[PDB]
RNA sequence: UGAAACUGCGAAUGGCUCAUUAAAUCAGUUAUCGUUUAUUUGAUAGUUCCUUUACUACAUGGUAUAACUGUGGUAAUUCUAGAGCUAAUACAUGCUUAAAAUCUCGACCCUUUGGAAGAGAUGUAUUUAUUAGAUAAAAAAUCAAUGUCUUCGGACUCUUUGAUGAUUCAUAAUAACUUUUCGAAUCGCAUGGCCUUGUGCUGGCGAUGGUUCAUUCAAAUUUCUGCCCUAUCAACUUUCGAUGGUAGGAUAGUGGCCUACCAUGGUUUCAACGGGUAACGGGGAAUAAGGGUUCGAUUCCGGAGAGGGAGCCUGAGAAAC
């Protein structure tokens, strides 16, 4: 990767123009944005060459509704990952909780370089796959 | 097979059967109409130009200009296709049709006729029957009894005696279309409701524009001053 | 179950319509209202189960037909017209003039008004757009559609219209110290302050208020409706001003008032 | 007066019954910004022809046939055939129309800060692009086509704006679209205004249509939360659709509903999938101190069948018995 065309199919962030007739300086564009909801829009976003539509910041996916975390469990997917949310639950009878967990499928951009272990905030997109819904938004390494 | 004749022009019609079999041989494949002659068909018909029409087979089902077969069949029909009636906007049924290609399996068929022949038939060629009803739009009626476009019909309008026995009464049509000092009035009420509306919006549009701009104009002593 | 429902099982009708619980298997409902369904009404209620002016419902077709009651200065001869908060309902027989607006307790109420006051109403502002040929417009909880309006007007206030016309006379703003009627939520059926919005931002904005007896409180931004500056509250308000009482007080006023 | 039949609308309710069915029916709530809607109730179409001076019947145009007639066949059944006929609110067409506005051409004049006679289209439903459809508050420039007034230096001053929690909605605006939807060839009762005295110009009440739009009786699908017995049933589904993506076909619509290619997912000791049920669900019935245990095939509300199984004709409305 890193090399950008790689996906035969060429790539661009749609509606972008540059102007081989007209003085060109800077040659390239970009389009970026700022999620929002108290975030910080990092600088490997307005710098990073890569494409990815499913990018929060460099593309056409909104973020609305959950805000949530947790602990990464596995990463082995070409731009996507997995989270746990070890949680607690209060049985009304023995008056006591249990350690329960659900795993979570989520997209992710090259702007972040997550290994396993890291604490991680995420959003909640329209739907983005078969399972898949949230989009990482902020990593929390060592 | 009986036959089911329909001489148009007068409007009549009749029912002559042929019950002989060797004077019958003909029609027996010319599909629907492919002119069947009327010298080998029946000699009350002679030089008669008997178009085939269509009409009913036995056990007696409809015939269809379409089927391409002297067979007995059972296709899906449509509000549109005839052989059929749709008992529901959007609904379709299966039925049977012994097709337009004739053969013996017929009680009935139609003879409609092109150039009538030398020889005289009685109750088609003989008897007439009205011109039954009557047209409508005057501009059909200038098509009918003219009206002298201008002098206007009202006048030669078609109507009818009709009898209480003792007080005959004159039932009459109702036109539709007729250009009045009503109808025009409505082209009319429309145009000045087009214009009416317009001198309204144009005016707001600007009155907003200058009201928006007693502000954005003051936007400027709205800085240095308050 | 396949298209949308066209009936309404009585029980399922909202409990402030206050509807009986017996006899009528079914209540109504309202069709495609300029109002919201639940925090509204039909005249088929307001004209037997409240006022009296019907006995049956057949009777209530027969008063309407007659084109003898106007909502927002316009006829209607629906039978289940989806009227609501803020409304006019004028009695032609009768200059008799009701502004719909809640009890204090909890209700709807039956509030008479001032043949003068039927006049206007308190347009809420629900959104704002340069729309169609490039023209701005505010679209009013009344589910009603208002054009060429000033830019000073912003997102979350009223605006007095003229019923006769859809003008936009005076507008009020949303600021730390204005009166507020609470539309919906325990507190529907009360006024009246904006102590302090509490911004946030998905979404949920929250509001603080008080009242004439100093009691207080916190509800949703959504369910708020400015009416005036503390004073001039642009109405009228029904009794008890709209106030809330620890039933420890209510019981009293029905003991005060024992008279018969 | 009225047999029969031509159309009309009914028969898809209603009654019975419960064999099937175990997250399916179903109860309590939710949604329609996911769709169709006989009627019933309320609003609702003057630019239909046609390159428009001697026009197309609109004083109202034409086909065909049932009944009936008569000539019949078969052991037989609500069996039909081949003939002379005749109407429709059947069957098929096709005139009627105002003023206005507005748009896209441009015969000629005049080189201006570009005017012009009349030429057609715009009535509505269809299809599809595209545009508006504003408004969280107050203020400097250049244009690129020049919309309004020239105080002949420029400006532009009061300029329209509906609902929504929310939209691309609501309706309007352009360029064309369509095997072109409709715009009354009806009907019973009153039958009288005035003449410019033709049984004409004009005139009551009422019906049956009818294009839409809402409505309304609905249906459809739809969130959540809830089922009895079984581990001597611990792992299920992706043969071939199991779980999602993207696009199309499909539908009245949504959606692997189905298919093209794609990704490898979704359920599971908080009891899935399997086996059982002499299970149709509930409202409720017995019992009755409290807490309970059983039964609800059965008078109301849902669903399901019509001897099994399938497929579909009509109609808005059926997988109908």
């Amino acid at each position: 990767e890193l090399t950008v065309q790689s996906e035969r199919a060429f790539q661009k962030q749609p509606h972008i123009f540059n102007n081989p007739k007209v003085k060109t300086s800077k040659r390239t564009k970009r389009w970026y944005k700022n999620a929002g909801l108290g975030f910080k829009t990092p600088k490997t976003a307005i710098e990073g060459s890569y494409i990815d539509k499913k990018c929060p910041f460099t593309g056409l996916v909104s973020i609305r509704g959950k805000i949530l975390t947790g602990t990464v469990v596995s990463t082995k997917m070409h731009r996507t990952i997995v989270i746990r949310r070890a949680y607690l639950h209060y049985i009304p009878k023995y008056n006591r909780y249990e350690k329960r967990h659900k795993n979570v499928p989520v997209h992710v951009s090259p702007a972040f370089r997550v290994q396993v272990g890291d604490i991680v905030t995420v959003g909640q997109c329209r739907p983005i796959s078969k399972t898949v819904r949230f989009n990482v938004v902020k990593v929390s390494a060592a | 097979m009986k036959l089911n004749i329909s001489y148009p022009v007068n409007g009549s019609q009749k029912t002559f059967e042929i019950d002989d079999e060797h004077r019958i041989r003909v029609f027996f494949d010319a599909r629907i109409g492919q002119e069947v002659d009327g010298e080998a068909v029946g000699d009350e018909f002679k030089g008669y130009v008997f178009k085939i029409s269509g009409g009913n087979d036995k056990q007696g089902f409809p015939m269809k200009q379409g089927v391409l077969l002297p067979t007995r069949i059972a296709l899906l029909l449509t509000k549109n296709v005839s052989c059929y009636r749709p008992r529901r906007d959007g609904e379709r049924k299966r039925k049977s049709v012994r097709g337009a290609i004739v053969g013996p399996d017929l009680a009935v068929l139609a003879l409609v006729i092109v150039k009538k022949g030398e020889q005289e038939l009685e109750g088609l060629t003989d008897t007439t029957v009205p011109k039954r009803l009557g047209p409508k739009r005057a501009n059909n009626i200038r098509k009918f009894f003219g009206l002298s476009k201008e002098d206007d019909v009202r006048d030669f309008v078609i109507r009818r005696e009709v009898t209480k026995g003792e007080k005959t009464y004159t039932k009459a049509p109702k036109i539709q279309r007729l250009v009045t000092p009503q109808r025009l009035q409505r082209k009319r009420h429309q145009r000045a409701l087009k214009v009416r509306n317009a001198q309204a919006q144009r005016e707001a549009a600007a009155e907003y524009a200058q009201l928006l701009a007693k502000r954005l104009s003051e936007r400027k002593a709205e800085k240095a001053e308050i | 179950a396949r298209g949308p429902k066209k009936h309404l099982k009585r029980l399922a009708a909202p409990h402030h319509w206050l509807l009986d619980k017996l006899s009528g298997c079914y209540a109504p409902r309202p069709s495609a209202g300029p109002h919201k369904l639940r925090e509204s009404l039909p005249l088929i209620v307001f004209l037997r189960n409240r006022l009296k002016y019907a006995l049956n419902g057949r009777e209530v077709k027969a008063i309407l037909m007659q084109r003898h009651v106007k909502v927002d200065g316009k006829v209607r001869t629906d039978t289940t017209y989806p009227a609501g908060f803020m409304d006019v309902i004028t009695l032609d027989a009768t200059n008799e003039n009701f502004r719909l607006v809640y009890d204090v307790k909890g209700r709807f109420a039956v509030h008479r008004i001032t043949d003068e006051e039927a006049s206007y109403k308190l347009g809420k502002v629900k959104k704002v757009q340069l729309g169609k040929k490039g023209v701005p417009y505010v679209v009013t909880h009344d589910g009603r559609t208002i054009r060429y309006p000033d830019p000073n007007i912003k997102v979350n206030d009223t605006v007095k219209i003229d019923l006769a016309s859809g003008k936009i006379t005076d507008f009020i703003k949303f600021d730390a110290g204005k009166l507020v009627y609470v539309t919906g939520g325990r507190n529907l059926g009360r006024i009246g302050t904006i102590v302090h919005k509490e911004r946030h931002d998905g979404g949920f904005d929250l509001v603080h208020i008080k009242d004439s007896l100093d009691n207080t409180f916190v509800t949703r931004l959504n369910n708020v409706f400015v009416i005036g500056e503390q004073g001039k509250p642009y109405i009228s308000l029904p009794k008890g001003k709209g106030i809330k009482l620890s039933i420890a007080e209510e019981r009293d006023r029905r003991r005060a008032q024992q008279g018969l």
